[PDB]
RNA sequence: UUGCGUUGAUAAAAGUAUUGUUUUUGUACUCUAGAAGCUACAAAGAUAAGGCUUCAUGCCGAAAUCAACACCGGUGUU
DNA sequence: TTTCATTTTCTGCAATACTTTTATCAACGCAA
DNA sequence: GCAGAAAATGAAA
């Protein structure tokens, strides 16, 4: 007989135990894990869905090359320029002939650049965009911008003598297909090796995008995210695996609300609400047969057959503090009205079928696809499927309701019950022996976690829940049973407890309201995390400073000039050093331009007074500034993505870590530490597996400075705590590991403290350790003499299990 | 193989091929020259006949595969017989045109096994440059964890803007192409 | 392949197994010691790290194949992880059973190219050694009018005095028998 | 606890558009047809490092899962 | 007294405009 | 929050 005490937190959970006889703390710890929260799904669903943006317009070209490969117009594409204009190119083929090469170069620059296709100030500008739309093509606007205001790309506000005007290059695709039509057909008139076939191929590469409900995959690709499935099954829309399941029979789908059966059902669920089984079979006979009724006539109604005056009618749905409403059928009178296909006769169940391929799909292929693939002999016309698709265009807020709860089985077995009792359905389900509502999985000792976590409030309590399940099913291994078990979405997982106690027979109460305080922390050894930062730097080599020897520079760039930010960041520069800028290095005449507002006033003034400030030249004809790089730092730690045909390193910098590798040898008698990063993993070359090869890990065991004698003592992930010791004075400290920083200097290490989150800086370690730093980031050596490090591995409850050894060879396949 | 001057020839030929910058191969764990003797070794002013045999070994172990040191070995034996060729080239021409050869009896023989990748290589700052070579190997001569017994490198000198495509299909019908585009 | 004092291991044991007499190792034409620094080579005075890059280089080269060469730095690359081996045994015996995997894959995947014959091994006096070994190559891979690109030697322990039998299948048939007899 | 109406908050997944950063090339601006590669504009290439087979409305890569080791859903150890 | 070798510190990091579906919670009413 | 050179500090040569 103990008791357990569990406090459940946002980012922690925290137990004792207590004995219930004598009163004494047995057993105390936390676990302290992330908050789970979806800014990270975010972000990686985000990125996920630009990469097949990115792809898809890599497609597109690769498409058009094979098309002007396949029809024989050129043969190499190599030999093209690409210092022609466009949109000059555009208009004269537009009205006069072009060559192949031409052409193709204007045909491949509107294909990487098509329109929006779904049609607040955006709206506005896109609408104007389209008002000079209906006797020019976009070549036409773009080339009149490009001629007059200088400039076409972006969005942009040059300034007109009247008003400013901010122009913007989004135009609808429909005006590209009708440009590129025009093209097309001037040039068929001249060439002719444009076939019609050739033509609709181009303009199915132009405006070709696939459907929302379509998703990614090809036949022959079965992708796990769209309609073609890893299973070898073919879905017509990828939503409709997504629809709930029935209340009461968990392996029937939901019924949709515009069906008969449900209409029926709730009519006679609000009816009984309030009859014979004859005047039920009238009025829905009445409400069937007649045409443009609401609540009102069909309440008269009631009152007229019953001969009662329309009062003491017991209980009707309301929405709001006026009149009352009821359920009439409303879609079966509004299918009524189709004038192609006969509906008084057809059947129940494909009028079921017929209310699901109407509520699930909204476009015409959708429609017709289903209409195809679920009416096997049904044998439809064409002119059904057109005045169809009509009316589900027709009125969209009727059939795009939902899905009502329960299914057409358990419809079916209860629709003919409530015609002779005058009870509800609920009554009906507890007479019937219909309780069956479970989510059952078996096990003999313990608690089941994905149990538990089957209903979906927020990814955090599913997180806290799981931990703390985690915790009580380790904690009751050893401890025992228990009696008393008080914890703190809170009555789920309080009936789901007392379930659990009370189906496998145990009476135990469950209730919702130092220097031993031990801890255990959650490692982290995921191994496919963001490499390194998003920014692609560009390089220079220089002599900046104190400095003798040309060496390798990092740019950086002040984007605007005139805004608050600019101008802070403009004064930093110049005030720390002004030849820094590379334009006090390559034409100091604009330089003193700039000295002079500088020194008689401060660039949004200049800008208000005379416009954007000039290069100096001759006349006063020179471009405009707007921007300014400058040499940042020095090269440090980065990945180089230069390019084939560059001059300069083009680099990728800020990469993160992974985990580290401790080493030891018997010659000098001190530890070795490697750093491995994301980055330094892979994809291998010929099956696609990632991991790290081992050439590639000898290379960074010579680079980080581990002789290739030394034994392999431990891995150690992030979080996972650590035990390091003196060999002379014999004092004691155990630490969180977090990374390996500077990888410059040999064997130094970031450590976390393991009683908090964050040292705030100036305490005491070991005697050899040092201090930590004032700022608060404890970065220290660990690879010096007379010293020992061990591994600490905590169970989930926090006993600690202090480890020299863990293994003959570093893991590096997975 | 034996060391002489070809040797110092060969280095500083594939030198000067994998790497933008002289300083990062010059400073690498096992070489670990200074700049004053990496301009007297440059310069023909020590001799690669008596320096240490570590620091040499090295050398020629980062520039070359394992699979190369052997077609050194053979390209040697091969290059001091039969004198016309010791009058005509020197001797990396002649080994660019061994290997080559040795990966058209490849590409003949068995065309089946042939895969290729990526080759990323480590440089002196801690740094590696992505996208350093082309590597080609043999599927069916494996060993275990991910290394293999055949395997050469190539340094593709195309002038077109467009990168090497991915797949098994795809990257061996690139290398059919650009046979003398590779060196 | 990389240089340290494993490679002294390995050089002194393969030479008490090719040689009759120590003489003849050293005095080779490339190599060319005295009596005093043989015996402080043999010792362990001077270290195999900053002798002479030929020196060293031909003292591997006549002993080894070239592809023994790559073998050596493959097998250096499996060693040097997984510190069972290191403490255990010493390099040379591991390199052994490596080569003996390496020849079990060639009889086991292509049975049908693998040739044998006996090896002769020139000493310093201008004589050979007639029968000093067993070499095994594969056909396919050879350099034309050349030597066998893949090839590897072997030094029979056995007990009986029966020499290896000439012909193409009995030969073939002998290394079956005799696998755990090579060494 | 079950059903039906309104309206808020949230989550998972899908289709697109225009930029931004950087490399090469061209026109302008500068210095003597050359050079320098600053400052603008326009094409073409790349856009987490990479990888696959089916040859295309082609596909995957930034989330979660967690103390290890040994013995028939349980049991044993440093 | 120049110079190499270890310990602190303090600066900087990718965005925006549309379209659509499914599900789960709340609270506000009619019923058992 | 954290990667990591820059600026500051310390122990030879």
């Amino acid at each position: 007989d103990l008791v357990l005490g569990l406090d459940i937190g946002i980012g922690s959970v925290g137990v004792g135990i207590l004995n219930k006889v004598t009163g004494e703390i047995i057993h105390k710890n936390s676990r302290i894990f992330p908050a789970a929260q979806a800014e990270n799904n975010l972000v990686r669903r985000t990125n996920r869905q630009g990469r097949r943006l990115t792809r898809r317009k890599k497609h597109r070209r690769v498409r058009l090359n094979r098309l002007f490969e396949e029809s024989g117009l050129i043969t190499d594409f190599t030999k093209i320029s690409i210092n022609l204009n466009p949109y000059q190119l555009r208009v004269k083929g537009l009205t006069d002939e072009l060559s192949n090469e031409e052409l193709f170069i204007a045909l491949k620059n509107m294909v990487k650049h098509r329109g929006i296709s779904y049609l607040g100030d955006y709206a506005q500008i896109v609408k104007e965009n389209s008002k000079q739309l209906e006797t020019k093509t976009p070549g036409q606007i773009q080339l009149e911008r490009y001629q007059t205001y200088g400039q076409l790309r972006g969005d942009f506000t040059v300034e007109k003598d009247g008003k400013k005007h901010r122009l913007i290059n989004v135009f609808p695709t429909s005006a590209y297909r009708s440009e590129a039509l025009r093209i097309l057909q001037t040039q068929q008139e001249f060439n002719p090796q444009i076939t019609d076939e050739f033509i609709n191929r181009y303009l199915e590469i132009l405006t070709g995008k696939r459907k929302y409900y379509h998703g990614p995959g090809n036949e022959k690709s079965r992708t796990d995210y769209g309609r073609y499935r890893t299973s070898g099954e073919t879905l017509d829309n990828i939503f409709g695996i997504l629809i709930g399941k029935c209340t009461f029979y968990p392996d029937e789908f939901r019924a949709a609300k515009a069906s008969y059966t449900a209409q029926e059902f709730n009519l006679l669920n609000d009816l009984n609400n309030l009859l014979s089984k004859e005047q039920k079979n009238q009025i829905i006979n009445y409400v069937k047969n007649e045409k443009a009724m609401g609540p009102a006539k069909l309440f008269k109604y009631i009152a007229k057959l019953l001969s009662c005056d329309v009062a003491d009618i017991k209980g009707y749905r309301i929405d709001k503090s006026g009149k009352a409403e009821i359920h009439t059928f409303e879609a079966y009178r509004k299918m009524k009205t189709l004038e192609t296909l006969d509906i008084e006769q057809m059947d129940r169940e494909t009028l079921d079928k017929l209310a699901y391929v109407l509520t699930l799909n909204t476009e015409r292929e959708g429609i017709q696809e289903a209409l195809e693939h679920e009416f096997a002999d049904g044998s439809f016309s064409q002119k059904q499927v057109d005045e169809l698709v009509q009316f589900r265009k027709a009125n969209s807020s009727i059939f795009g309701k939902g899905w009502h709860n329960f299914s057409v089985k358990l419809m079916m077995e209860l629709i003919p019950e409530l015609y002779e009792t005058s009870e509800e359905q609920m009554t009906i389900l507890t007479r019937l022996g219909k309780q069956k509502t479970t989510s059952s999985s078996n096990k003999t000792k313990y608690i089941d976690e994905k149990l538990l976590t089957e209903e979906i409030y927020n990814p955090v309590v599913a997180k806290s829940v799981r931990q703390a399940i985690k915790i009580v099913n380790a904690a009751i291994k050893e401890y025992g049973d228990f009696d008393n078990i008080v914890i703190e979405a809170s009555r789920v997982v309080l009936n789901a407890l007392q379930e659990h106690f009370r189906a496998h027979k145990i009476d135990t109460k469950v209730s919702v309201v130092e220097d031993s305080i031990l801890f255990s922390y959650q490692v982290d050894s995921k191994f496919n995390r963001k490499i390194s930062d998003a920014t692609i730097y560009a390089t220079r080599q220089a002599k900046v400073g104190k400095d003798k020897a040309d060496e390798t520079y990092v740019l950086g760039k002040i984007k605007d000039i005139y805004t608050q930010d600019g101008y802070d960041a403009f004064m930093k520069i110049y005030k720390k050093d002004k030849s820094k800028f590379l334009m006090y290095r390559h034409d100091p005449q604009t330089f003193e331009k700039v000295i002079e507002p500088i020194l008689e006033n401060p660039f949004l003034k200049y800008k208000e007074e005379h416009g954007y400030i000039r290069k100096y030249s001759k006349k006063g004809n020179g471009p405009e500034i707007k921007s300014l790089k400058y040499y940042d730092s020095k090269l440090g730690n980065h990945i180089d993505i230069t390019p084939k045909d560059s001059n300069n390193k083009v680099v990728l910098q800020s990469v993160s870590p992974w985990r580290a590798d401790v080493y030891f040898n018997k010659t000098t008698g001190k530890y070795e530490i490697l750093g491995l990063k994301y980055a330094d993993l892979q994809f291998e070359k010929g099956t696609g597996t990632y991991k790290i090869s081992q050439e590639k890990y000898n290379d960074i065991k010579k680079k980080e400075g581990v002789d290739s004698d030394s034994e392999f003592k431990f891995t150690l992930y992030k979080n996972d705590l650590l035990l390091v010791k003196d060999t002379e004075t014999k004092e004691q400290q155990l630490f969180r590991f977090l990374s390996r920083t500077m990888p410059k200097q040999k064997h130094y290490v970031e450590l976390k403290p393991y009683d908090k989150q964050k040292f705030e800086g100036g305490e005491a370690l070991i005697k050899v350790l040092g201090n930590v730093a004032n700022s608060g980031q404890c970065k220290k050596g660990l690879g010096k003499s007379n010293i020992s490090i061990y591994k600490v591995r905590t169970d989930v409850l926090g006993n600690q299990h202090i480890i020299k050894n863990e293994g003959d060879k570093p893991k590096l396949d997975f | 193989m034996k060391i002489n001057d070809d040797i110092k020839e060969l280095i500083l030929e594939y030198m000067s091929r994998y790497f933008k910058f002289e300083n990062d191969f010059y400073k690498l764990p096992g070489i670990k020259f200074t700049d004053a003797n990496w301009q007297k070794f440059k310069n023909g002013g020590t001799d690669i006949e008596k320096m240490g045999a570590a620091r040499v070994n090295a050398m020629l172990d980062c520039l070359f595969d394992d699979f190369e040191l052997a077609m050194i070995g053979k390209a040697q034996t091969n290059y001091y017989n039969d004198n016309s060729l010791k009058m005509n080239m020197p001797f990396y021409t002649y080994y660019d045109m061994f290997k080559k050869q040795q990966l058209l009896k490849w590409l003949k023989n068995n065309r089946d096994d042939v895969i290729g990748g990526t080759g990323r290589m480590y440089t002196a700052s801690g740094n590696y440059i992505a996208n350093a070579y082309l590597e080609v190997a043999l599927e069916s001569s494996s060993l275990g964890s991910g290394s293999y017994m055949l395997q050469m490198r190539f340094k593709d000198y195309s002038k077109g803007q467009e990168p090497i495509p991915s797949g098994r299909q795809n990257r061996l019908e690139w290398i059919e192409n650009n046979l003398e585009n590779i060196r």
